[PDB]
RNA sequence: GCUUUACUGCAGGCUGUCGCUGAG
RNA sequence: AUACAGGGUGACAACCCCGUACUCGAGACCAGUACGACGUGCGGUAGUGCCAGAGUAGCGGGGGUUGGAUAUCCCUCGCGA
RNA sequence: GCACGGAGGCGAAGAACCAUGGAUUUCCGAAUGAGAAUCUCUAACAAUUGCUUCGCGCAAUGAGGAACCCCGAGAACUGAAACAUCUCAGUAUCGGGAGGAACAGAAAACGCAAUGUGAUGUCGUUAGUAACCGCGAGUGAACGCGAUACAGCCCAAACC
């Protein structure tokens, strides 16, 4: 299926949000990332 | 820091405008260096830079340009 | 003696009779074909719009507004309904004729605000209102002593919250006394009784 | 305002079309069209340019691949930042 | 053929997609209107008083 | 839910009359 | 101690710290209101049938509503001072 | 910033922080040039009005808001130990709209009938009284008094 210049930023963001919270902010908070969003398991917007 | 408010009210309208030219052209040699994965940073800089350039346009609008 | 208004204001009295009657034939006929909300420069009922506070001034208008005649054109229930609400010929509705008319207008006219209406005659299938609207935006009366309340907020869109004189009496809040009581100071904190 | 060049694309693919091609690789704008893309490459560089490609990236930004023309060096050009 | 696993199939058609005004995934792309927030149908945002208590 | 010469209704059709509606 | 309300502080704290009473200041609301001032001119007699809001007052039929009974309020049809 | 890492930077040119006023403030959105699932295509108050130098020139409306408010549209389960009037109830829900509050309001009033009271809300009471009702279930005021807060005005016409 066909996308739009916008669809493609929208999924591009869902992808981004789809990575782990960094090693150092764990360090800083002394200690999760509760929206990550597999591929096949999960389903997008749209 | 390295560029206070009286300083950018006591240039003339083309000073401005040729400071943020100048300015911008760093700032953009910056992010090259930081895509670059360059080391040579110096964090403070590149956030200053940007803070610098709002100084300037505030103070363009303020001045009637 | 008796001014030329109050001329206008008898041949009214008896719209059927004599020189009125005729131009009433007349009139209806080029009336019938104008659309629903036609504005029109001068008042038919000159005395009537005066004394409802017409003015030939900027910022006030007039319009005359037909209604198709009738009772009310209530489908009827699809579902369960008790003998009694099984109605749709008969009832009619609890706003008349004259009052959708000063609305239909002033949705047609949105920025200005409703001062009065009146009647100016009916035939078989329909009646008619000419309706009196003023600019409440415009200085002439911004300025002018005797309309210049309109422009208070408090104001806008009157008609439709039936602050106009012909909704105070469709709202049964004529009579200062005796049968007011369900309906002052409003319909809605009396629980809807009249 | 909104400024055309974010920054050069710095790859190992970048590298290799720069190297044996003359071509320089850019982050820009997505509202940037590739005549655009072309100005304020030679007035930010001083160079000729001869065609430029876009591609928009699933990483939410434009992707500008610049051409140099025979005249001026691609490698010489992206070293002195 | 049975309404249930076997006619599951079948649905690969697109509906009900992000909507612009609401940001919902509520725009129902063939009629062009959100189910949510009534954008294509209605000036005002779609809301009703059944949509919590009577007595709220 | 359905039915009918179950009770009470309602659209609807037919009909008189009122207005629209005037001239000999 | 006009301050023994409450909180913090390595355990139960008036006197360790924040504050608390006393006094003081600023905004907002009251309100462009009260008062004041400026202009305008209140009232009274005799005479004069010159003026005072119409599909209105009101009547009848059909619906509705009300505690409103004949004696609630509304709508519609027709007649109408 | 939360958020206590690492690197670095900022602050006596008085930073942070707070208060007030100002600047900037992408795209969709009443969304308004036109089209569209947040983007696109070649100058814009789109649409409806008002004033009008009749030129979008000057203006107005649109949509949001916890609930309250105002005008319209208006259920049934249920109660009546069935059930049709009645009840639930002018409730729920729907349509349109205003403000910080709304609405009402200076008597063609009351009618403790009087030599009397004197705009309108609201609170207390009158009172579950009068009145209504397969007179069944049930529905149910007012004048008045006691309080709160008080405030009074303008056209139309005669005559110019
Ligand atoms: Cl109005
Ligand atoms: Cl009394
Ligand atoms: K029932
Ligand atoms: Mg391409
Ligand atoms: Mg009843
Ligand atoms: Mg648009
Ligand atoms: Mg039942
Ligand atoms: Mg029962
Ligand atoms: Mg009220
Ligand atoms: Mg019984
Ligand atoms: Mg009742
Ligand atoms: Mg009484
Ligand atoms: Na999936
Ligand atoms: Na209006
Ligand atoms: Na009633
Ligand atoms: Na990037
Ligand atoms: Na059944
Ligand atoms: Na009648
Ligand atoms: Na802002
Ligand atoms: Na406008
Ligand atoms: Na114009
Ligand atoms: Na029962
Ligand atoms: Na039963
Ligand atoms: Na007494
Ligand atoms: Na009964």
């Amino acid at each position: 299926g066909k996308k739009s210049k916008a669809t493609k930023k929208r999924l591009a963001k869902l992808d981004n949000q789809n990575s782990r919270v960094p090693a150092w902010v764990m360090l800083k908070t002394d200690r999760r990332n509760h929206k990550r969003r597999h591929w096949r398991r999960n389903d997008t917007d749209e | 820091t390295v560029l206070h408010v009286q300083e950018i009210r006591d240039m003339t309208p083309a000073e401005r405008e040729a400071e943020l030219d100048d300015l911008k052209t760093e700032l953009l040699n910056a992010r090259a260096v930081q895509a670059a994965g360059g080391a040579p940073e110096n964090p403070g800089r590149i956030k200053e830079l940007r803070k610098a350039i709002a100084r300037i346009k505030t103070i363009q609008g303020e001045e009637g340009d | 003696a008796r001014s030329a208004y109050s001329y206008i204001r008898d041949a009214w009295e008896n719209p059927g009779d004599g020189q009125l009657a005729e131009l009433q034939w007349q009139r209806q006929q080029e009336w019938r074909n104008e659309g629903a909300v036609e504005r029109i420069e001068r008042p038919t009922r000159l005395d009537k719009a005066r004394s409802q506070g017409y003015k030939a001034k900027q910022g006030v208008i007039v319009a005359r507004v037909s209604v198709r005649k009738g009772s009310a054109r209530k489908r009827r229930h699809k579902a369960g309904r008790r003998s009694k609400r099984q109605g749709v010929t008969r009832i009619t509705r609890r706003k008349d004729i004259q009052r959708v008319a000063e609305e239909r207008a002033s949705r047609t006219f949105p920025n200005l605000r409703v001062l009065n209406s009146y009647s100016v005659g009916q035939d078989g299938r329909q009646k008619w209102h000419e309706v009196i609207l003023i600019d409440p935006n415009h200085p002439a009366i911004q300025n002018d002593d005797d309309l210049s309340w309109i422009c208070a907020d408090d104001q806008a869109d009157r008609v439709f919250r039936g602050l106009t004189g012909a909704g105070r009496r469709n709202r049964g809040l004529s009579g200062k006394g005796k049968g007011s009581e369900k309906t002052r100071p409003s319909l809605r904190s009396n629980g809807g009784k009249a | 305002s909104w400024d055309v060049i974010k920054h050069p694309h710095v790859t190992e693919k970048a590298m290799n079309d720069m190297d044996f091609q003359n071509k320089l690789q850019f982050a820009v704008d997505d509202r940037a069209s590739k005549g655009e893309v072309a100005d304020a490459v030679e007035e930010q560089y001083d160079v000729t340019v001869e065609q430029v490609n876009t591609q928009n990236t699933m990483d939410g930004e434009k992707k500008a691949v610049v051409r140099l023309s025979e005249d001026d060096d691609a490698q010489e050009v992206a070293s002195r930042i | 053929t049975g309404a249930g696993t076997p006619s599951q199939g079948k649905k690969n058609t697109t509906t009900h997609t992000k909507c612009r005004r609401c940001g919902e995934k509520s725009y129902h792309t063939k009629k062009k209107v959100c189910s949510s927030c009534g954008f294509g149908k209605s000036a005002k945002r779609r809301d009703y008083e059944w949509q919590s208590k009577a007595g709220e």
